[PDB]
């Protein structure tokens, strides 16, 4: 509802909402690869993944719509929107990836409590950024071509 | 004008109305029911036997 | 009551579009009331339901006023967008004024002492919340729906309009003639009444 009200359309938020499961996939694969369990602290770490995926998708879609309104076709608008946003996503992905390594390698009091969330976030972040970079322009163009 | 904002964006009004409807539907099921409101003053009863 | 208002709107306005606006305004303005009661710590009883039944009339009145003004503006000869602009240009102020005066009427009579005030408080608070929510809904939903669904006087009729014309073709004309004659007589009567005032 909030996204549809913001975007003045009833189909655009579908592209943003159809991206969040991939971060959950990445986190669950990361936690399954090692000896782990889906405890409460693991469930805690998926909220940030979903929020960051939404943050990534929303602004790219906004820029694509802004360029579309100017008089360029969906192909060029999507290509330019994908091109113009590479640097901030690269910055935040690198910062958050390198900022959670001490959580994984923790010893002492409460080591496991930090370890579970650290492994979950660390193994979900790569999937989140990969799919956010390589999936949303196609979703946007497909949705745009559906209406015509 | 307040109405001119909503005239050109019917979807905003639709979202607001749907939010109000959802809030009402969620809240209606958590409300006490009685035939009459509390009008009888409270009282305390002490019982003894001899 | 919903069926009755839809029927009377169809009969008086002779357009199937205008019946949509009240149908989507009556329920919401009721349901949104319920939540606010949980904000004030109230419970439903006979008085609250009676208040709802009575405020349904005020909600219908407000919707009727807005729709009728927009339809009159359309019958003047303007397109839907400009007709809606002009109609809402002279209704928001009185809407806020009537909401405020209904609040000023209803709020203080919830402060009686004794049993009478205990019975009055729930009814007054429920009706005040209902009318406030109805005014808010009328300020937002109604003009947008009127501008979106309603069409011009020179547009090609659709299938539903064709059916309603072929079923009710002479009743509408007879009603229009009777209404015009009655309006002329009432105008003459009010002109006569105004002359003598002592």
């Amino acid at each position: 509802l909030v996204l549809a009200a913001q975007y003045e359309s009833l189909t655009l938020p579908l592209a943003v909402i159809l991206i969040v499961p991939m971060g959950i996939l990445a986190a669950l694969t990361g936690v399954w690869l090692t000896a782990g369990d889906n405890n409460i602290f693991t469930q805690i770490g998926l909220m940030v993944l979903v929020g960051l995926a939404c943050k990534n998708a929303i602004l790219i879609v906004e820029f694509a719509r802004e360029l579309e309104m100017q008089g360029a076709t969906a192909f060029k608008a999507a290509v330019e929107a994908s091109r113009l946003r590479l640097r901030p996503i690269l910055m935040t992905s690198i910062a958050f990836i390198m900022g959670v390594v001490p959580l994984v390698t923790s010893t002492g009091a409460g080591s496991e409590m930090r370890h579970a969330m650290g492994v979950a976030v660390f193994f979900g972040m790569i999937g989140v950024t990969f799919f956010g970079l390589f999936l949303t322009p196609a979703f946007y163009v497909l949705i745009r071509s559906l209406n015509s | 004008n307040i109405s001119k904002f909503f005239i050109d964006r019917p979807i905003f009004a639709g979202v607001l109305s749907v939010l109000i409807l959802l809030a009402g539907l969620l809240s209606v099921f958590q409300l006490p029911i009685s035939e009459y409101p509390e009008v009888v003053p409270p009282s305390v009863v002490v019982r003894a036997q001899y | 009551a919903i069926a009755l208002v839809v029927v009377v709107v169809i009969l008086f306005l002779q357009t199937w579009r205008a019946s949509i606006i009240p149908l989507l305004a009556v329920p919401v303005s009721i349901i949104g009331t319920f939540a606010l009661m949980l904000a004030f710590g109230y419970s439903i009883n006979a008085l609250s339901l009676f208040g709802m039944v009575l405020a349904i009339g005020i909600v219908v009145d407000d919707a009727i006023v807005v729709v009728e003004n927009v339809e009159r503006n359309i019958e003047a000869g303007l397109n839907p967008r400009e007709a809606t602009y002009r109609a809402m240009r002279e209704v928001s102020g009185p809407i806020i004024a009537i909401a405020l005066t209904l609040v000023a009427v209803f709020v203080p009579l919830a402060f009686m002492t004794g049993l009478t005030g205990q019975f009055y408080k729930q009814f007054a608070m429920t009706i005040a919340i209902s009318t406030v929510i109805s005014a808010f809904n009328s300020l937002t939903l109604s003009p947008a729906l009127a501008a979106l669904l309603l069409k011009g006087h020179d547009a090609k009729p659709d299938a539903l309009t064709r059916i309603m014309n072929r079923v009710f073709g002479r009743f509408f004309a007879l009603f229009n003639r009777v209404f015009s004659r009655a309006s002329d007589r009432y105008s003459q009567g009010v002109s006569r009444v105004i002359s003598h005032k002592a």
